[PDB]
Order: C-alpha cells, then structure tokens, then sequence
C-alpha cells in the first residue's frame, strides 16, 4: 500500500509526507536554512477517513524504522510498569536508527489530566510529556498521532514540540470521492457501461470507508444475483461462473439505495413508500420546494459566480391534514440529500442540558454529512415564545430555543442545511425562527379547490381497480370544504363497504370473485357519514394571519424603476 | 452547561481562564438569556443550577482589573430577560442600540450585499430602499437571494433549452446579469421581518433605559 | 441445534450464512472479483427473537474454530488487565485457524466514549477500536455481536470493516409463528386433532421466544390434568399412562388465554369478565366498532388487494352512565387484537420530557407487538386544544399534545394501531385531533328508547332468577328518559 490509495486528502497527504520525507531524504536543505524542522504531527478527524491507512502507507514507503504504540496496550497491572514499557519503546526507537513513532488512539493514554482522577493515568501523560520534551527529548525521530476526537487530549501534549501541527483529514469532495471509487475498483472487473461519475455525484454524505462498503455490497449482490443458475455446487464452482461476472450499474443503484452513511447510521428513518404523483395538487408549492432543495446541490457553480448563498429553511403551515407531512415524506423518500427525521418533544430529557446537548448532536450530525435536510414537525412543542411562562422547569424551553436559534444562525459556517417546519398554529412561533436568514420561506398551504380536489381523489385511487363509468367529478363538485384527510375516509369507507360486501358474497357463495372493484353504490353509502375536518373559525383565524402576513407586505405594487 | 455535579461552572472557570491566559481577547457571550436568565425568587425551582452560573459569572468577571485586558460582548434578542446583576454599572454598563435602518442605512446594505456579485449597469437599488420602509438586512439578503434564485432558474431554462437546440451558440452565460425583471419577480413575495409590536416594546425598553 | 432450527427471519438468515459460509467453502468467487467480503455482524432487535440461537446455530455447524466471549467477562479488578484478556482472546482466535468471534452484549464493553465517566470503560473501547480494524487487524477472522439496543454503540464501532452488515431480526409474521410452531411441535406426541395454523393466526404480538412458552405452558397444564386425576404414585411412576398422554386442543387454548407477549407484560390490564351479548342495545354501534377492530385483522388479503390502509380511530362521545368504558371493556374481553388500556391523567410525570417517554414507549410497545387497540380514556384530560391557559404550568400540555398528533399521524410506518377515545366532554379537544387519519369516526352514542331500554334491561338482568309474571314492558314505558347507569 504506497501514496496512490488515500487519495482525496492530497493537502493533507502533501503536508504529512514533506515532513516525513524531506528531513530524512535530504537534510542539507533544513541544515542550511539554519533551522530545525518540527517533530510532531497529530492526525484528527471523523472516524473513517484514512488516518490509519495514512500510517500504513508511511511504514510501507519508507524504508526507515518503525515502532507500533497502540492506546491501551502500554498499560500493565505492575506499579510502575507503563513508564517503563513508554521509556523503553522511546529507547528503542532512538537507539536503533532515526524512526517513526505512530501513536494509534490517543484518547486512552491522554485524559487530559484535569478530568481523570486516577494515577496510573497521570503518570503516564507525565512521562509522555518527559519523554516528548525536555532534557533528552527527541534524537531526530518524529511521532505521529491519531484520534476520533481532538478535544480529549492535553493542552500540554497540543503544544510546540509534541505536537504542533495539527492535520484536518475531514471529509471528502465530489472529486475525492470520485477518487476513492477509482481506487476501490481498479483490482475487479465492473462492467462497459458502469458510471463512477455520476456515482460520485449522486452519494452526498459518504466519507473513506463508506465507499468501499458500497463496493463490496455492491459484489455482494452481484455474487448473491448470478447464483440462481447454477446450483449450491459444495464442491467446485467450475471455470465457467469464475470468468466474465460483471459488476453492472444496477448493483450500484442498488447498494446505493440499501445502504447509508457511517455516521447518520443512528437516525435512519424508516423508507415510507410515496412519490411526487402521491400528493396530489399543491403544484407550484411543490414544484417550489423542489427547485428550492435540489438547486445548490446539483448547481453550485452559479452559485458562486453570482457571489451568494443560497436559502435554507422552509416553513409550512395552514389547517391540519394538508399534506405537510406528506410533503416531507415525498422530499423523504426520493430526492439526494440525506434526510434526517425528528418529532418535536422527542429531544428533550429530564436532566440539565441534555436537551440542548441533543439538539447540538443533531446539528453537528447534519451538517457533518452534508448536505442533509431536516424535518423538525410540530415546532410549537419546543420552539415556543420566550417569557411566557410564570411557573417553569427553570427556564429550560427557553434555552432549548436559544440553542436552537444559535444553531441556525450564529458563527456557523453554514455549508448545507436545509430544515423544514410543518405546524398547524403559526401564532405560538418565535418571531425571532420567522425571520428571514433562518426560516425565510413561509409557505401556506390552503384548502383545496374543485381542480385540486380532482387531483387529490385521483392520486388517492392511483393503485385500486375501479369502475369504469365511475367519475370523480361529481365528488370534486359536492364537497367544497373538505380536505385530503376527508377525502382519504371517505376511500377508505368506501373500500370498507366493498370489502364488507365481498365478505357477504363469499359467506353466501360458502353457504351455497363476486366484488372486482369498487362500484357507485359503495362511494354513495360512504358519502353519508362523511364531514369536514376543519370548522368555519380556524379558516377565518388562518386568513385572518394570511392576511396579516400580507399587510406585512404593504406598500407593493408593478415597482416601476 | 452540563448534567453533572460542578461540570456547569467548571466550564465557565476553563474557558475564563483560556481568556486570562490569552491577553488579549475577545469573549462573545452569545444569547445571554440562557446564561445570565432572570431568577424570580418564588421558592421553586430545578434546584439552583442557573443561580450557581450566574454567580459563577459574576464571580469570575468582578475579578477584572487593569491587567489582562479581556473583553466580553454580549448580543442578545430579548433584553428584558437579562439579569440586572450583570447589567449593573461596573460589570457591564455600556448599552449599544442597534436600531433599525434608515433610508440611506438600507441603501447602503443594499450596496454592500451586492458587493461580488455581476450587476446590471443600468440597475439602481433607490427604489427598492424608497419602496420599502419597515425592512431589514435579513429580508433584504432574501430578496437579492430569490433574484438570485430566479436568475439561476432563468439560466439552467436557457442551458437546456441551448442543450435541445443543439442535440435536435450563445455565450458563457445567457444571463451574465441579474435583470430588474428578477428583483421585480423577487420582490413580489417579499414579507417583513419584525412585527409591530415588538418595536414598541424595544421602543418602550429603549425609553426605559 | 442446527440451520433448520431458526426458522421466521429467512432474509435475516441468509444475510448472517451467506458471509460465514461462502468464504470458507468455495472462495474462488471472492478471488475472481477482487474483492474482499464483509467481516461483521451486528445482531439487534428486540429480546427473544433468536440471536444467541443464531450464534449457536454457526458455532454448531461450521468447522472453523468458535470463541465466544460474553459482555462483562474480560473486566478485571487489575489496572490493564481486560484490553490483555481481549488481547489475548484475539489472538488466541487469530492463532489456530480462521475462526468465528461472537462478542455477545456489548454493551457493557462499549459506552459511546462520550456519556461515561471512567477510564477502563474508554480504555477497552479503544482496545476493540484499535484491535478490530488498524495495522495488521485481522488475518481471515469475522466479529458477530448481538445486543438488544443498537443506539448505545459507538458509532466509531458502527463503521466498516468493523461492524458493517446490520440484520435487523425482528418481530415475525404468520408464516413466521407457523414456522417456530412447526418447529417446537416436532419432538413431542401432539395429537390427532391440533392445528397449528389457527394457533399461528389467533397469535398476534408473541416476539417469537414466547411460543415456546406457551407449548410448555401447555404440556405443563396436560401433565397437571393428568396427574389429578389418576394416582402420581410417588415411589415410582406407572409406565401405562407415559405411552398415551398427547397434548390436547384445549389445552393450547387454555395456554393462550393463559399468556401474554413479553412487551406487553407491565401494561397488563386486569381480568375483566363482559360479554357483547352483556351490553344491550346499540346495535349499529355495536357491528360498524366489530367491523373496524376485525376488517383488518381477519381478511389483510382484501386490503392489499385493493391497496388501501384500513380505517384505525374511533373516538365516542355523549352523556355518561351510557356504555362507552362498557364498550371499552367488551372489546378489552374478546377481540382477536392485544389491548393496552390508560387512563386521563395516569401518563403524566413531574419531571421535563418524561411524561413525552411514557407517551412514546407505550405507542413504540404499541406498534411493536401489532395489532393492538389503544383505550385512550378520558381524552378531554389527556389532550386540551393549545395554549389554553392565560398563565402556563411550565408548557408541557401542548407537549403532550404535539407528542399524541405526532405519534398518531407522523412519520411512522403505521403497520397497526386502533385508537379508542371515550369522553363526556368533546368541546375541549383538539381539531387537529378530531381530523381523520387519528380520529375519524365521531361515534355518538346517545340515549336509549324504548327498544334499547328493553334490552339492557333484559340484559341486565341475564343472570339472576325473577318472577315468570315480570312484565318490563311497563319500566321501559314510565321512566323514558333514564340511561343505563339509573
Ligand atoms: N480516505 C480513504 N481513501 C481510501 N480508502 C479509504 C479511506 N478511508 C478508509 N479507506 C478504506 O477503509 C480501510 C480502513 O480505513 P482505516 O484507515 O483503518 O480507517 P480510519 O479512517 O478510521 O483510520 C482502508 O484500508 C481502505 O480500504
Ligand atoms: N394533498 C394530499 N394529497 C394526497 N393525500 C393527502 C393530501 N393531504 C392529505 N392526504 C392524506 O391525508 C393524510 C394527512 O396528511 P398529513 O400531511 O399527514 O397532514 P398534516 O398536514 O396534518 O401533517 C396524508 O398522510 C394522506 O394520507
Ligand atoms: N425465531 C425463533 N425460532 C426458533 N426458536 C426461537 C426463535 N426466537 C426465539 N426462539 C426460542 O426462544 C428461546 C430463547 O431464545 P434465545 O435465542 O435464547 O434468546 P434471544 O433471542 O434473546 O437471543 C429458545 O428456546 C429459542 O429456541
Ligand atoms: N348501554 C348499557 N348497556 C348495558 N349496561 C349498561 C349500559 N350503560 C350502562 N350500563 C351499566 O352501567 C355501568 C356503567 O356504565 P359504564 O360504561 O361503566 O359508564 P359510562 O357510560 O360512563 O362509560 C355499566 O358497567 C353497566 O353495568
Ligand atoms: F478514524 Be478511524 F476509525 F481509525
Ligand atoms: F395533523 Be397535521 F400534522 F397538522
Ligand atoms: F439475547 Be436476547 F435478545 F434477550
Ligand atoms: F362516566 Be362515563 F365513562 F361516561
Ligand atoms: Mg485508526
Ligand atoms: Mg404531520
Ligand atoms: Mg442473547
Ligand atoms: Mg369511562
């Protein structure tokens, strides 16, 4: 394994391997430039990203020593016996030739000695710190650390010296993806038409070994697919099945849409089952929502040839039953960015700052595998008014709401969330989510109407057998104030009545398929128990803040220069 | 802040001392009303962890004299629940107000917003400061976003429309500019920020203090 | 124990078999592609389901060398001494052949590196981190865990190459129930007369570790009916009866009724005894609540035939001391769906987000053991509109109200949950909860005329001796307009 296989962090790879390699392939350079060159490296990032393959392929290039220190591993039940194990592997990386030491999960051996309250602990940070500077510090050999986090270790073992230049191995581009998919399938034989382009455009939030997961669920079910032919073959599989496999694209789109990110693995969404078609009507809120989603991360481009960030928040509100949350699903189920899903009191806890403390990790999970989208329902349970409350826990929804208003804007670099509200009472809101910057598009979806009602009764009827001369056009007509909820019980009496007499004809055809489809007969016995979801005052008091909305809008017109 | 016993303040003793170490800084207390949050003394409570964060910071800021030089800045929406025990003069006196913007102040972040970005020559932002009164520079980053938005839209429509043309030339890009057509189609859902009731609470805060 | 022993989870089991038997029969495959197979397993999902017996299953039939290690067995009272016990466990398994490890609960040995407070804990986390995938990892060796909550893993230890293939072993189906049922029937003398498709149908949330528990429930109560009544002989046992003993059908249907599922086992409501032919008049009522607990219960073919979810809520409304709890509890008796009955105010706590935990674990234990029918009494307690008090107990009512609408109509999959709602008072509820999809149908139940006050008062009367001469005729005529509970 040489420099050729941790592409796609060639900064970093560059900035570790100058000095590695230039004051142990040439030291006359660094001798005449007066100077001593720095010692110390120490390698942080998100777990995944090729630290340890970094190593690897800087034991395997150079030809020099090398000393394995795991984390635990120096670490011995006698008193005083760390120390010892610690000087002893420094010795003999000093004695024996200039060499390199790889300090592999640090985060065992530095507890940053303010937090452990222990001794065996403090001792060996003590006697790293010996070790590392001081008198008979370092006879030119050079120490290089890894770690999942930075923030656990010691603010003595950060300094100049021990550790002074800190690599960031973050995450990869769509060209270092690209890139780590070149490297993973060069040794096997995929296919004439198979697009590793467009597979690295289409993965949003996958880092290091992610790729190489897809890769071999992707044979997998290559394997698992062209076994069905031939038999089990305990044997010997003969030379047939061995040549011309063929790993084709749809064990690619495949593993793609069977699998997830390393680090989103935790709030994986269970897959509902819609489409665009589903949710009928709403189509220039939909088409909206759409272009608004899949415009900075398919086209960034002219995104900074225009010099401007993109919108990112999106709010929808308006009667219950609408299809909000149907709209959520249908970005859910289909569009590129990876969808992080969360109920609005499901974050909180009875402790002291473990609420806060959840929303920062949804957060930092978000924009960690950007681009990720969030759907944050029901936004009056945690996000409410500030100051409205005599009695409380404490102030606790309070600070809730201040993280979250500091975690949508605040000294954030901003590099791709998309959050998205659905409730059904804009009046409990905080002025301060509805300004513009955090949730600037304010959509209301209203009730529909006799063209939107059509659509809505078509896109419920989509996958059922019906009649022929049926025509829903008399039941867009009759129901003027209904909703989507009331449409969808007014099928499913229907399909209930049908099923019901199907249930008749099999018990009277048991006694001495009768019911193909749903006739007219069924949809007019289910209109007569059928009502309106929404009264006569929550319209008024939604106009009512629809029209406050729009005198918010005052003084518009043609605006002639 | 922290679910543990002495965690709370000991976060808030580490970071003051990182300030103290590094002379001089800069502390930006962002969102004081979740630290420095109002008491109401009413003999029920969570148990008194924000009273020991706000003593704490009290305690660690009363400790400030002519050495070190350090700086706090705090930046808060809600200024009525601060606590006047930080806001006393000593501690913390200066008060800035950030009003709203003017005619000329709006113009001027109209022009500021639209720094890097390809202009039209023949395109002026006073009539979008003159149209509009009772706005703020995060509305008005939303509307030169929408026209951006519909310029970017205007451009992927005429790329496959080139893209058609040519499968069944123009230039590097069909709108190198963004047109007064986009501000006018942008500025057609353009809300407001700020209601009216909170100005005249911010007002009646502003006459108070 | 073997492969023919694990029957239910049959996309489960080939995911586990295909990457424990296919590099070790033939790797010409695996040779040919280039590329390398998985190496890892985690096995979560609800307790009882058939992890361990998986585990079993691979250490009884592959030829590799096995090496279990349980959860808390390498923690030593020594500074350093369980990452040397994991060590040595590893390259114990490394050293004779290419081997199998199952490190069975781990979570004890894995506390996300972030909500613990020691350092032995954080040293063995970096133990397995380091010793499972660095320099020189793992020379042809894979991992299996097993645990019963995957939230609480270390997401450095959720990755590739370390644990990377999730099963997810979950809660079977019919086809399932029949298979475990065919399964642990096949060693004992059943009968002549047993069927175990009805007994695999009538089962509904049994996680599939509970079925057998109910055949030795029924063996036990077979042995108990026959050692009563012919003499134990207690020096030693009469051979004549051990040839024809059998388990009966009774004795299975005593066994259910007898039982209940694991999850369910602390929301257990107490034995109620009512009957539907106990509840007199409201007929309609009656039929359409028998029609919406058991359209989708009995006939799914139909529904998924035409395509549609089935109706779930049913919400009933109208003056007290009329049967709406009586309609509770004659559901709560005989439907062929698990019950899970609450009270008004009996899910709300004194602490923050605790009452939303008890919310969500009781519909999460709900949905889980499907089809359940919910009894959310007194929905004018447990769910007020919004915001209706001028000055808020701390905001935790419209919480509970945002967690019911949420966990009702969200973002679930919604496989099966029937929410019954009684109230006596429907001006203070929730539109946003009245709105189909929740609560659709608005059952009034009103008052009784002279037919219905004839019948509940013959029903009220089934079992008692009364005079041959009694004419009720007369009581349903002079009262007209009492109710049930008068
Ligand atoms: N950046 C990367 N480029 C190429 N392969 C990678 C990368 N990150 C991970 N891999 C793959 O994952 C394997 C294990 O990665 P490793 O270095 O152990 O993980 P980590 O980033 O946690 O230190 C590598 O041998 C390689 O096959
Ligand atoms: N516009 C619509 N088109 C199709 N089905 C709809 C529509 N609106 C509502 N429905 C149906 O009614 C249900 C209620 O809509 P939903 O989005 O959950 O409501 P809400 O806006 O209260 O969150 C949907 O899940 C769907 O089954
Ligand atoms: N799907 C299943 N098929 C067969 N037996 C099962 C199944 N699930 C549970 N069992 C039985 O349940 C009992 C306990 O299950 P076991 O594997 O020990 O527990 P667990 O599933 O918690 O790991 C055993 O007798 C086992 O055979
Ligand atoms: N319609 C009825 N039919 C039969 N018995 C009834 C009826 N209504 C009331 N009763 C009797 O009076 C009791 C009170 O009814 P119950 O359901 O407990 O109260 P509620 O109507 O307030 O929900 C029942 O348990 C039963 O014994
Ligand atoms: F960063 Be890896 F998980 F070693
Ligand atoms: F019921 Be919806 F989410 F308003
Ligand atoms: F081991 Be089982 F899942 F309880
Ligand atoms: F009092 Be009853 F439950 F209506
Ligand atoms: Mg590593
Ligand atoms: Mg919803
Ligand atoms: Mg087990
Ligand atoms: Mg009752």
């Amino acid at each position: 394994v040489g420099y050729d296989d941790i592409g796609g962090c060639r900064k970093q790879m560059a900035q570790i391997r100058e000095m590695v390699e230039l004051p142990l392939r040439h030291p006359q350079l660094f001798k005449a430039i007066g100077i001593k060159p720095p010692r110390g490296v120490l390698m942080y990032g998100p777990p995944g990203t090729g630290k340890t393959l970094m190593a690897r392929a800087v034991a395997n290039e150079t030809g020099a020593f090398f000393f394995l220190i795991n984390g635990p591993e120096v670490m011995s039940k006698m008193a005083g016996e760390s120390e010892s194990n610690l000087r002893k592997a420094f010795e003999e990386a000093e004695k024996n030739a200039p060499a390199i030491i790889f300090i592999d999960e640090i985060d065992s051996i530095a507890p940053k000695r303010d937090k452990t309250n222990g001794e065996v602990e403090r001792r060996v940070v003590s006697q790293l710190l010996t070790l590392m500077d001081g008198m008979k510090a370092r006879s030119n050999v050079v120490v290089i650390a890894a770690t999942n986090r930075p923030n656990s270790i010691d603010p003595a073992l950060r300094r100049f010296g021990r550790f002074d230049r800190e690599v960031d191995i973050g995450i990869p581009d769509a060209t270092g993806r690209l890139e780590v998919l070149r490297i993973h399938t060069k040794n096997m034989k995929l296919a004439d038409d198979v697009d590793l382009e467009a597979l690295a455009a289409e993965t949003h939030g996958y880092v290091g070994a992610d790729i190489a997961s897809l890769c071999s669920e992707a044979a997998m079910q290559q394997i698992r697919e062209k076994m069905d032919l031939i038999d089990l073959d305990e044997d010997e599989i003969d030379a047939e099945v061995l040549d011309s496999l063929g790993v084709t694209m749809d064990n690619f789109r495949f593993a793609l849409g069977n699998s997830n990110p390393s680090a989103l693995r935790e709030t994986v969404v269970e897959s509902v089952n819609v489409t665009w078609d589903d949710v009928g009507g709403l189509d220039e809120i939909k088409e909206e929502l759409k272009e608004t989603v899949e415009y900075p991360v398919l086209h960034p481009d002219q995104y900074t040839k225009f010099g401007l960030s993109p919108s990112k928040g999106v709010l929808f509100y308006g009667p219950p039953g609408t299809g909000k949350t149907l709209l959520a699903k249908a970005v859910a189920t289909e569009v590129s960015a990876n969808f992080i899903s969360v109920k609005g009191p499901e974050l909180l806890s009875m402790w002291y700052g473990e609420s806060e403390s959840n929303i920062r990790d949804i957060f930092d999970k978000a924009r960690a595998a950007a681009p990720t989208v969030v759907f944050l329902d029901e936004l009056d349970s945690i996000a409410k008014a500030r100051g409205g409350s005599l009695g409380d826990a404490g102030g606790a929804s309070d600070r809730v709401v201040n993280q979250l208003l500091t975690e949508m804007d605040g000294m954030n670099a901003k590099k791709n969330v998309f959050v998205i509200g659905a409730t059904n009472r804009p009046d409990q809101i905080d002025p301060a989510i509805l300004r513009p910057g955090r949730l600037d598009q304010l959509i209301y979806v209203p009730l529909p109407d006799e063209n939107a009602r059509l659509s809505i009764l078509n896109a419920q009827l989509r996958k059922t057998p019906l009649e022929p001369g049926l025509e829903l056009t008399a039941i867009a007509k009759a129901t003027q104030g209904f909703s989507g909820a009331d449409l969808l019980y007014i099928v499913q009496r229907a399909a209930k009545y049908a099923i019901k007499d199907s249930i008749e004809a099999h018990r009277q055809h048991e006694a001495e398929d009768p019911v193909p489809y749903i006739t007219k007969e069924h949809f007019a016995e289910a209109m007569k128990t059928a009502k309106r979801s929404v009264s006569d005052a929550e319209l008024r008091r939604y106009e009512a803040y629809s029209q406050q909305m729009k005198a918010s809008r005052g003084q518009f017109s043609n605006f002639n220069f | 802040l922290s679910m543990w016993y002495g965690e709370s303040e000991s976060n808030i003793r580490d970071i003051f001392d990182k300030a103290r170490a590094a002379a001089p800084t800069v502390v930006f207390l962002d969102e004081l009303d979740s630290i420095a949050k109002a008491r109401g003394g009413s003999l029920g409570d969570a148990g008194g962890a924000s009273d020991r964060v706000v003593n704490q910071l009290l305690t660690e800021m009363d400790g400030m004299n002519a050495k070190k030089n350090v700086f706090v800045i705090g930046a808060t929406n809600r200024p009525d629940q601060i606590d006047p025990a930080i806001l006393r003069p000593g501690r913390l006196d200066q008060l800035i107000y950030v009003p709203l913007p003017d005619e000329n102040a709006r113009l001027s972040i109209l022009n500021a917003q639209l720094r890097k970005t390809p202009l039209e020559p023949g395109l002026e932002l006073t009539a979008i400061a003159k149209a509009t009164q009772g706005f703020s520079g995060a509305d008005l980053l939303y509307i030169v976003q929408r026209a951006a938005k519909y310029a970017i839209k205007d451009s992927i429509e005429a790329h496959r429309q080139h893209e058609a043309e040519k499968e069944v030339e123009p230039e590097v890009d069909p709108v190198p500019y963004i047109t007064k057509e986009h501000f006018a189609e942008a500025m057609k859902t353009a809300k407001r920020s700020v209601s009216d009731a909170e100005l005249r609470r911010y007002e009646a805060y502003s006459q108070q203090m």
